[PDB]
């Protein structure tokens, strides 16, 4: 007998056993990003080739326009979208939601007059210009405000975002740019310094608007790789008014399947296929595509958004209507960064170079490998010569998601072309959509399939016909998410969460504990899978903080002090699993964090020790996290021994001054300080104050006052 | 006339007693720490 | 260096004899998972 | 993970909990048998284990 | 250090962590029953995760912990710490004698009172003493029987009471404004249970907008929640006839439109054409709140038919003595002969389906319908983007 | 700025000061920071007298 | 009620604060900081109460006059 595991769903519905398909236990593929990155721009100006190709005057670096091009003539991807049909589409969802548009400007306009700069530094590695290089959000937009002092730039000592993006469009102009470069001096050591460099505007302008490129290295269930693109910080702030409000938008549209997580989208996507069954005429077809849109960013262009913004903001001031169209500018001006190169080896002599993207084109092609050499031909035309390709159309994927996400929601709102006997609805979310379609037959189902992928493809929105099927209504999928006869399997892959937090013992425990009980809550894992999850986690756990139990004859280093604790103390039923404790967690009670669970049962000098008020594992600075656990997750732990850190592994400027206020006004570390003064005479009269009251208490010897009051004296504040 | 950084000028000194002037101020003094708070203060403009 | 692609296999034999063999009953088993607290809630104990 | 659906489906028919019945069985209802491979191109059942 | 070194005080845990041990004490008293294996009916909902001592809104939670464990930097308090003085009182008691670092305690106090909530399918009860065990409690195909180790109808009364006694005036909103933030409950003003739970009744509704809290945005139409889905219904005057035989000149809805309709436990879609209702999706969920459901719903939707079935006289007043709105005396007419329009409404065939099963008249699950009522046997979920956008009151 | 007023103030003096936005036909949404100007004016008056 | 008003010379406590009798004048720091000059109050204030009865008199007055 030859055994089969595809005969599984001989006797089960592919939906109940859909998790088993998915390899989501081995490891994930990974990674030169250079050739994507050039591919990825080969694909997006091939796309729109077709459209009007002329010399920006501010830059000097090609753009092809297909906006209102040429109407495409066939299934080919097309990005060639027509401005009147994406106005007539905003009209509509205008026409059919009341003052939406308005309501949701406004509450951008406001919100955004309420934002700080410092917003900026929540996200992922931004692209730094002053280094050309992907460096934290903190650490690049600290860079920028430090270089903008040099050239006369303020704002960001102002407080809101609004004078940050001022100064910054402002810092376009001027004639130079200073900055503090990196430099690796050498000395043989290589000691890095700053150096203050200049650069004039017109590399300026191409730095700010170059976007720095990374291979998607993460994704799992894709062969072939793609490219992410990280954005500078004189983008982050239009991109994120503009997010915020086509999240505003979106959200009331039912539509949207975005910024809705969790059991919400289930609701949503469940409630919408109700609602299309109730529609469906008497003895009539209601038809659901399952759809995955590809290109989906390669299509879209950055003029098209800008048209959106302006229509939306339709009612607006003059000022935020300007303010919130400059990221649809700055991204249909855009320039992609290039990876790092390709590499050129000899096999005759052992020899291997890489050679940096600016000489691309300073070997003789005939030595790159034909595809290359093909993707190199194609790419000439729009090669800066710094190093830079010239990409004004189409999109990099996760700029505008939420923006993206309502224009579909616009085509799927269109609801009937020609009055034809049909009707059609969907679920739209950053690049996967399920639509449904209403007729009195299939054949006029697939008419109304046809005219909205046509009526898509007036947009540059362009479905993918290979990703893609049509079935009955009762059987879909949405985001990995499959719907079939009412019942909506959540797709097991929370999988890859069971290991440790890595933040410390008991805060890795209640994460671990508590992602359990959610997956319980969420997923339907079984109270059998949940106790073996407990067991699973129990056992790496243990292992990798090398604390097992007390019993068992294993060595180690910390394995005898436990094994040593485990007789020292008489009751072992209150011993902790860091501590070779008996494990006592079950279904009931994961709610429950240990340490508290535990506390009966302990000995009184056990838990005297544990819970000293005073601990020197325990830190102030340490407390950052007790809250979140890096998407930011709420877990319940108790402060112990067993709260520590790890190592680590104007920088000290504002670190220290940050860090000297906090131990001054031991308040300020939970809650935003208020006051319109200098925080050195806020901390110098504080210190006074406590100065007087540690001597008047006989804290501080009179000597002892004295030193402290003429340093306070000398400070300007006594 | 009230001032938001805790100061005054009355033209007679006795039309208001001492709690009336510490309460109004007392008011003004919290709104100014509402608004600096939710950041409203820097972009708040006043009457002129 | 041109790209090296991976070669175009046929179906082999002993995938299917270890898919079999490794899914077959043996007098030794390694496998063994720490305990977890007792069980009072009927549910628990459905579970266990 | 699977299984548990499955077990649980079958909960769900009838009352009681059958976990020792579609492994071993009981007097009123035959261990569960699944599809899982072949032989002369005769497929062959397999116990739930 | 675990096994040796300085032993430190054991008396702060007693009180420091209260909720934590609150939980474990509502977890070992806790009594469980028998397990049902058949399969549960599951509604998603916005439930609260933890229970909280004394809800209330982030900023006041922040000025209230600020207040409790950092007496210095306490300027101006705000209209916020006398309502909750005996909590401030409380925890201070309880917390002093401690040597835990402060940002311990301001967390667990945040956790202790800001609210946490979110979507869940919950089947049975809600309250957040039943949520903390969901994961045990519930489950797809099995459910177990759980009983853990008051104001809401009290505030439900008082704000009833305040708006029959502002109405009757003129200008009632001061009136209404002065009554609630001069009331109080046993301890606190009216604004220390309104800003706890999430929207309510349509009087709590009404005077939390008259007050400064956030509501929820559905409309409330007698019972009847309604969030509108799409379409747009131009409310034009219009003379039509009543089925008494008088002539009213009322507002009619032209127009196609779709609204979630919710009232009681029992939820809807709601698809309605001018002077005409055209489809109606339900759950089996309560017989008398399907009733009213479906009775709310056909004054609502102005259905020519419903006009066309009235058989007594539409004068009736409030307990207040004021005239209504024709609209509202239907709905009032209708209820309470609830047999009215039912009779000469008209008959469907049952939705001949899978699940899709009628209901007749009476309430029961009988098939031979209602013309356009479904009940589906499935779970409709509704209200999604309570975005509690800016109302104004008059 | 129009939350911060609605938080802060009491719908009386909130709709005082609207009505005399209206008499001067100075639109409140577009002046938020003039309504507040206004309630708080109100507020202070009241307090005073 | 006041700026910093250093006549008191440095700032004084809680504790200290509560010495001082009803309608004193007292040095304090507000939030971080921030030096201003505070009163004791003599009475317990409501501004509620206040707001409505200053909207019972301006009603009363509007009703007079019409």
């Amino acid at each position: 007998m030859n055994i089969n595991p595809y005969f599984l769903f001989i006797d089960v519905p592919i939906q109940a056993a859909i998790s088993t398909t998915f390899p989501y236990t081995g490891v994930p593929p990974y990674s030169t990003g250079t050739g994507y990155t050039i591919d990825t721009v080969i694909r997006t100006h091939e796309y729109s080739n077709k459209g009007k190709q002329y010399i920006s005057d501010v830059t000097g670096c090609t753009m092809v326009d297909p906006t209102n091009g040429p109407l495409p003539e066939d299934n080919e991807p097309s990005a060639y979208a027509q401005l009147d049909c994406v106005l007539e589409a905003l009209d509509r969802m205008d026409e059919e939601h009341p003052g939406l548009f308005q309501a949701a400007s406004q509450n951008a306009m406001e919100t955004l007059m309420v934002t700080t700069v410092d917003k900026l530094t929540q996200g992922r590695q931004t692209f730094d210009w002053t280094v050309c290089r992907n460096q934290p959000a903190a650490t690049a937009l600290n860079t920028t405000i430090t270089s903008f002092r040099l050239n006369d730039l303020n704002g960001a000592d102002k407080g809101g975002l609004i004078p940050f993006c001022q100064d910054i469009i402002d810092s376009l102009d001027r004639p130079e740019m200073t900055f503090f470069s990196v430099k690796n001096i050498k000395k043989i050591k290589r000691i890095p310094m700053k150096v203050k460099d200049k650069i004039t505007k017109v590399e300026y302008i191409k730095r700010a608007l170059s976007l720095n490129t990374m291979t998607k290295d993460a994704e799992r269930g894709k062969l072939k790789r793609r490219a992410i693109a990280t954005a500078g910080i004189q983008i982050r702030g239009f991109v994120l008014v503009v997010e915020n409000l086509a999240k505003n938008i979106c959200e009331n549209l039912e539509q949207s399947g975005l910024p809705v997580g969790g059991n919400e989208k289930k609701a949503k996507l469940s409630n919408a296929v109700a609602k299309m069954l109730s529609n469906c005429p008497p003895g009539g077809i209601s038809m659901t595509v399952t759809g995955d849109n590809t290109k989906w960013n390669e299509c879209l262009n950055p003029r098209i958004f800008l048209a959106m913004t302006e229509r939306i903001t339709r009612d607006s001031p003059i000022w935020f209507r300007d303010f919130c169209s400059i990221a649809p500018v700055l991204f249909s001006n855009k320039i992609a960064r290039l990876g790092k190169g390709f590499m050129i080896t000899s096999k005759t002599k052992r020899l291997k170079a890489q050679i940096p993207c600016p000489d691309l084109f300073s070997i003789p092609l005939e030595r790159y490998n034909e595809e290359t050499r093909a993707k190199l031909k194609k790419l000439k035309p729009f090669f800066n010569e710094e190093g830079t390709a010239s990409l004004s159309p189409g999109m990099m994927m996760g700029m505008f998601n939420m923006l993206s996400t309502v224009l579909g929601v616009a085509a799927l709102g269109i609801k009937n072309i020609g009055n034809k006997e049909y009707l059609w609805d969907g679920l739209q979310s950053s690049d996967d959509f399920a639509l449904f379609v209403n007729a009195k037959d299939e054949e006029t189902c697939m008419e109304g399939i046809n005219d909205f992928y046509r009526t898509c493809k007036l947009l540059g929105i362009n479905m993918s016909k290979k990703k893609s099927y049509c079935n009955e209504t009762g059987m879909f999928e949405f985001t990995s998410m499959f719907y079939r006869d009412g019942f909506v399997s959540n797709f097991a892959m929370e999988l890859p969460s069971f290991g440790v937090a890595g933040v410390n013992e008991s805060a890795d425990m209640a994460i671990g504990m508590t992602i359990i009980k959610n997956n319980m809550i969420n997923n339907g894992m079984g109270p059998a899978t949940a106790q073996t999850a407990i067991q699973l986690f129990i056992a790496d756990y243990r292992y990798t903080y090398k604390c097992h139990r007390g019993d068992s004859k294993v060595e180690g280093k910390r394995m005898k002090i436990i094994k040593e604790l485990w007789e020292n103390t008489k009751g072992r039923d209150g011993l902790l699993v860091a501590d070779g404790g008996p494990n006592i967690y079950n279904l009931r009670n994961l709610h429950i964090p240990e340490i508290v669970l535990k506390y009966n049962l302990m000995d009184p000098e056990y838990k005297g020790r544990l819970l000293h008020p005073q601990n020197p594992f325990v830190g102030h600075l340490s407390i950052e996290g007790i809250k979140e656990a890096d998407k930011k997750m709420d877990y319940d732990a108790v402060s112990g021994t067993h709260s520590w850190r790890t190592k680590r592994n104007e920088e000290q400027c504002y670190a220290k001054c940050c860090n000297l206020f906090e131990a001054c006004f031991n308040s300020a570390s939970y809650r935003k300080p208020v006051g319109q003064h200098s925080m050195l005479e806020a901390m110098a009269h504080r210190l006074r104050m406590d100065a007087r009251l540690d001597y008047e208490s006989g804290r501080m010897s009179k000597d002892d006052f004295e030193k402290a009051m003429a340093h306070l004296g000398e400070i300007g504040y006594i | 006339i009230f001032s938001y950084n805790q100061d005054y000028s009355l033209s007679n000194e006795s039309s208001l007693d001492e709690e009336g002037k510490g309460r109004v101020l007392s008011r003004l003094t919290e709104l100014q720490a509402e608004l600096s708070l939710k950041n409203l203060w820097q972009v708040l403009i006043g009457e002129e | 260096e041109e790209p090296k692609i991976p070669n175009k296999c046929r179906v082999a034999a002993w995938v299917q004899t270890e898919m079999n063999l490794l899914s077959t009953l043996t007098s030794k088993r390694a496998l063994d998972l720490p305990e977890i607290g007792p069980d009072v809630a009927p549910v628990e104990h459905v579970g266990s | 993970q699977q299984m548990e659906a499955i077990v649980e489906q079958e909960s769900s028919i009838q009352g009681y909990d059958m976990t020792k019945a579609c492994f071993k069985g009981d007097r009123v209802n035959s261990p569960k048998t699944f599809s899982i491979g072949t032989q002369e191109g005769k497929l062959v059942k397999g116990s739930f284990g | 250090w675990n096994t040796y070194g300085p032993i430190g005080d054991t008396e702060g845990f007693e009180r420091v962590y209260e909720s934590f041990f609150l939980r474990k004490m509502r977890l070992d008293n806790a009594t469980w029953g028998r397990i049902t294996f058949g399969p549960v009916e599951r509604v998603r909902k916005r439930v609260l995760l933890n229970p909280l001592t004394k809800e209330m809104p982030p900023d006041e939670a922040s000025n209230v912990i600020m207040e409790i464990l950092f007496p210095k930097e306490a300027g101006i308090p705000r209209e916020s710490t006398w309502i909750h003085r005996e909590l401030i009182k409380e925890k201070r008691e309880k917390l002093k004698g401690t040597m835990i670092t402060p940002i311990v305690l301001a967390y667990m106090l945040e956790r202790e009172l800001v609210a946490r909530r979110r979507f869940l399918p919950v089947a049975g009860a809600t309250s957040a003493e039943f949520i903390e065990m969901l994961h045990c409690l519930q489950g797809e195909n099995w459910r177990q029987i759980y009983h853990p180790g008051s104001r809401s109808q009290s505030m439900i009364v008082a704000c009833r009471k305040i708006i029959r006694r502002s109405i009757v005036a003129s200008n009632p909103l001061e009136l209404a404004v002065e009554i609630a933030n001069k009331t109080v409950i046993d301890t606190e003003p009216l604004k220390s249970c309104l800003a706890a739970i999430d929207g309510g009744d349509v009087a709590c509704d009404i005077i939390r907008a008259a007050l400064g809290l956030k509501i929820r945005q559905r409309q409330r139409f007698g019972r009847l929640e309604l969030k509108r889905i799409s379409g747009r219904g131009f409310k034009n005057d219009e003379e039509i006839l009543i089925g008494n035989g008088t002539i009213q000149k009322i507002g009619i809805w032209d127009g196609e439109e779709e609204f979630h309709v919710r009232c009681g436990e029992c939820r809807g879609i709601l698809k309605k054409s001018k002077m005409k209702l055209e489809k109606l999706l339900i759950n089996s969920a309560k017989k008398e709140d399907m009733r009213d459901l479906i009775i709310l719903c056909m004054v609502f939707s102005q259905d020519t038919r419903m006009f066309q079935g009235v058989r007594g006289e539409i004068n009736f007043l409030n307990r207040a003595g004021q005239l209504l709105s024709p609209m509202y005396q239907l709905q009032r007419y209708f209820l309470n002969r609830s047999n009215d329009l039912f009779d000469q409404w008209g008959y469907e065939e049952s939705p001949k389906a899978s699940e899709l099963h009628g209901i007749n008249e009476s309430m029961n699950a009988s098939d031979y319908t209602l013309k356009g009522v479904v009940v589906t046997r499935n779970v409709i979920d509704d209200f999604s983007s309570t975005e509690t956008e800016k109302v104004s009151i008059t | 700025m129009d939350t911060f007023i609605t938080r802060n103030f009491q719908t009386t003096i909130i709709q005082k000061a609207k009505n005399t936005m209206a008499e001067f036909s100075e639109d409140p949404e577009l002046q938020p920071a003039m309504l507040f100007n206004i309630c708080v004016h109100l507020e202070v008056c009241y307090v005073i007298s | 009620s006041g700026k910093y008003d250093p006549d008191l010379g440095d700032f004084k406590t809680i504790e200290e604060l509560e010495k001082l009798k009803p309608g004193e004048k007292a040095n304090i720091l507000l939030y971080q900081g921030k030096p201003v000059k505070v009163v004791k109050r003599k009475r317990y204030s409501a501004l509620s109460n206040d707001i409505s009865q200053g909207i019972k008199r301006q009603r009363m007055t509007v009703e007079s006059m019409g």
